[PDB]
C-alpha cells in the first residue's frame, strides 16, 4: 500500500536494522556449519576392502 | 512530543538490547581467550586442534 509505505518512511532505519540482524543471523548459521565439518583439508576416500 | 519520546525510547531500547547480546558474544570469546592463555601459554596442552 502506497500510504502505508509512504507512513513506513517516517519511522527510521527499524526496517533496514532487522534485515541487518536476520542477514548477520543467515550468515552465521553458514559458518557454523563449516567451522563444525570443514576440518579436514582433503577428502580421503576409503580403500574398496 | 509524546510521539517523539515513544520513538526515541524505543529506538534506544533496541540499541541497548542489541548491545546487551554482543557483550554476551564478545564475553565468550574473553572465556576463551583466558581459557587459551591459561593452557597455551602456561603449559603443554594435549588436546588436538
Amino acid at each position: 500500500s502506497t500510504e502505508c509505505s509512504n507512513l513506513l518512511l517516517q519511522y527510521g532505519s527499524f526496517c533496514t536494522q532487522l534485515k541487518r540482524a536476520l542477514t548477520g543471523i543467515a550468515v552465521e548459521q553458514d559458518k557454523n556449519t563449516q567451522e563444525v565439518f570443514a576440518q579436514v583439508k582433503q577428502i580421503y576416500k576409503t580403500p574398496p576392502i | 512530543i509524546d510521539r517523539l519520546i515513544t520513538g526515541r525510547l524505543q529506538s534506544l531500547q533496541t540499541y541497548v538490547t542489541q548491545q546487551l547480546i554482543r557483550a554476551a558474544e564478545i564475553r565468550a570469546s574473553a572465556n576463551l581467550a583466558a581459557t587459551k592463555m591459561s593452557e597455551c601459554v602456561l603449559g603443554q596442552s594435549k588436546r588436538v586442534d
